[PDB]
């Protein structure tokens, strides 16, 4: 659902929607 | 009434938030151009500025501990922390105290590094 | 990964977007919503209707000419009152010679009569919106005896509403225009209001974003 | 563009009005010197649908005579006349209140509303071709069906009636809906608003081809009211002020002689 993040028209700071805990997702997935 | 120019001014003065209102009576416009809820107050401004001489740039959780700015979003805090330096990136100042910010004359003039809405690109 | 960078650069173009948008947020870009309103924001349960009526009459000297309102009926969306609590409000104080529109649903149509004549208001007129699809039909609802395709704005008047501020058969009662999005009404009610009332003053309860207008006191929670 | 063609497709479609019914076992016809000051439980009993055919004496109306609103309260609907039955009442804009209030008092909810939508019948001839009687309105309506390719073109809102009103302008017709409880209806048949096209005159009379959808709306709202003969024995249907010449099958028709 990489696509469906950005498919709703949200406002400019709630355009991460779900990017807010990717934000740390990237992070553990760095770790391991 | 007679003359609404003044009258608008005044109840909303009078009857409006600060936030939505400001200190003459025109509109705050920056209000309502976000969704409501969700506004960055100049308070919320001067207290990350006075976050930075308390810790500075880095690590986001005792910035929203003692929350200066009232239950603020943390992601938030290392966005518009970028637009204080000018530059896109925080990984020149991590970790750090500033007290007086010096980077966005520096960092705006600087003519070999991309200009675009006031800051410095990668 | 390869996700790794595609998911950085996403978050990289929309950091610009937002840098871009807040740059032009922070030098003086307008908004939809029009100058020249007064948007109060607050609950009309727990607002201080005196400091109100003291505005208007400091500013003003005279209550308001027309009152529209959109009560958040109890018939179930999520922030609802009580007709009790919907009676309650002081609209007695709020205006002495004027109309009263309030959009009643079909549920809701007798004990809105009930409290405009509780308030102190003959019940003179209603306005029938039918409601139009994108190519130009009847737009179907769900019905209780009959397929319901309409809705419907009681109008009651009371004390001396003849001064001259007001117009006799200005338009006509049947409002036919598109379906919005929900809860939403059309925006030439307004231009009827104004062919009613030309630069009066008109107070709006239960009021939203989208209701902002200019020459417009608009009482709202989410407002 | 328009969609006239659909919007006023009943007004053409398969829906013939019905012919007069004779003075037979099929319909039922009494004649009263006053609806309002006498008893109507011996003329029938347990109904379901009573229909009031009622054409007041407004003061937007330009002074042409009908009932009178204060004398609505002093008609006697006991509960032996109906139990349990839905009741139809032409309203104006000046009585609405008045009305619900007096149902209220009589013991009748107020359920539902009809409105009709009237269109103007000079505009569609002015848009068409660049004391009337009731043959020349008729033929002038059949004419306006036929040429409806022409005006399709042209906006719906330029189209309505504009009647005088102290307030607004008149553009429907209102038909109350009140329910009484103490009837295994079909809901939602009939739409809640129709379209008509009418002369400017008297819009609140309304007219044969008109009075047969409203006929039709009601008949459809009761599909267990159908007065089969022979299974039955009494009529379950009343209409007041009815038509001293048209009496509809499987009603009771009163007349105000
Ligand atoms: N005390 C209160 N309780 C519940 N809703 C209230 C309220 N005061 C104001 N409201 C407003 O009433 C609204 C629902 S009424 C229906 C939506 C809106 N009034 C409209 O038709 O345009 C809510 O959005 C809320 O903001």
């Amino acid at each position: 659902t990489l696509e469906d993040i950005e498919n709703e028209k949200f406002t400019n700071l709630e355009i991460l929607t779900h990017l807010y805990n990717l934000k740390a997702e990237i992070v553990r997935r760095l770790a391991e | 009434p007679l003359d609404f120019t003044q009258y608008a001014k005044n109840m909303r003065k009078d009857l409006s938030n600060q936030d939505i209102c400001l200190e003459d009576g025109a509109l705050n416009h920056s209000y309502f151009l976000t969704k409501k809820g969700q506004y960055w107050t100049p308070l919320n401004q001067k207290a990350l500025q006075r976050g930075i001489e308390l810790f500075g740039v880095g690590n986001w959780k005792e910035i929203n501990y003692d929350e200066f700015s009232g239950k603020a979003n943390i992601v938030e805090l290392e966005l518009r922390t970028c637009m204080i330096l000018g530059i896109n990136d925080i990984t020149e100042y991590y970790g750090k105290k500033i007290s007086e910010e010096e980077q966005e004359e520096i960092k705006k003039s600087n003519i070999a590094k991309g200009k675009k809405e006031n800051k410095l690109k990668d | 990964q390869g996700l790794l960078q595609d998911i950085e650069k996403r978050i990289l173009h929309y950091k610009q977007l937002f840098f871009k948008e807040q740059n032009e947020i922070a030098n003086g870009k307008r908004s939809m919503v029009p100058d020249n309103s007064i948007p109060i924001c607050s609950d009309v349960t727990k607002l201080n209707f005196q400091a109100l009526i003291d505005a208007q009459m400091r500013h003003a000297g005279k209550m308001f000419d027309v009152i529209m309102m959109d009560p958040p009926w109890q018939l179930s969306a999520y922030d609802s009152l009580s007709d009790e609590k919907i009676q309650n409000m002081p609209i007695q104080s709020l205006q002495q010679d004027g109309f009263i529109f309030v959009w009643a649903i079909n549920a809701k149509y007798r004990v809105t009569i009930k409290m405009i004549e509780n308030w102190g208001y003959k019940l003179v007129d209603e306005i029938t919106w039918v409601k139009k699809t994108v190519n130009g039909k009847i737009a179907k609802g769900h019905g209780f005896y009959l397929q319901h395709a309409k809705e419907s704005c009681l109008i009651g008047v009371k004390g001396d509403v003849d001064n001259g501020r007001f117009k006799k058969n200005i338009a006509s009662d049947v409002i036919f225009s598109e379906r919005r999005g929900q809860s939403q009404k059309p925006e030439e009610i307004y231009q009827y209001i104004n062919q009613l009332c030309p630069n009066g003053n008109y107070l709006e309860i239960f009021a939203r974003r989208n209701n902002l207008h200019d020459n417009w006191v608009s009482i709202g929670n989410e407002l | 563009d328009n969609q006239l063609s659909l919007l006023l497709k009943w007004r053409n479609d398969k829906i013939p009005l019905k012919s007069a019914s004779e003075t037979d076992n099929k319909c039922k016809v009494v004649n009263v010197k006053n609806i309002f000051k006498s008893d109507l439980s011996k003329y029938g009993a347990n109904l379901q649908a009573l229909f009031i055919n009622a054409l007041w004496k407004v003061k937007s109306r330009k002074e042409k005579e009908g009932l009178n609103i204060n004398d609505l309260s002093n008609l006697k609907i006991p509960l032996s006349l109906m139990k349990n039955g839905i009741l139809f009442i032409w309203s104006e804009k000046e009585i609405l209140g008045q009305i619900v209030e007096i149902m209220e008092q009589k013991g009748f909810t107020y359920i539902e509303n009809f409105s009709i939508m009237f269109l103007g019948l000079n505009k569609c001839l002015q848009s068409i071709n660049h004391e009337k009687s009731i043959e020349q309105v008729t033929q002038e309506k059949k004419f306006v069906m036929n040429n409806l390719d022409i005006l399709k073109s042209t906006d719906i809102n330029n189209l309505f009636l504009r009647n005088n009103y102290p307030y607004f302008k008149k553009t429907r017709h209102t038909l109350l809906m009140f329910r009484r409880i103490g009837l295994e209806l079909r809901h939602q048949r009939t739409s809640d608003v129709v379209f008509e096209v009418t002369d400017e005159q008297d819009p609140s009379k309304v007219d044969t081809m008109m009075k047969e959808y409203v006929y039709q709306m009601i008949e459809t709202l009761l599909p267990k009211a159908q007065f089969i003969p022979g299974v039955d024995k009494h009529l379950k249907m009343m209409e007041l002020f009815a038509s001293t010449d048209n009496y509809r099958p499987g009603w009771i028709s009163v007349i105000e002689k």
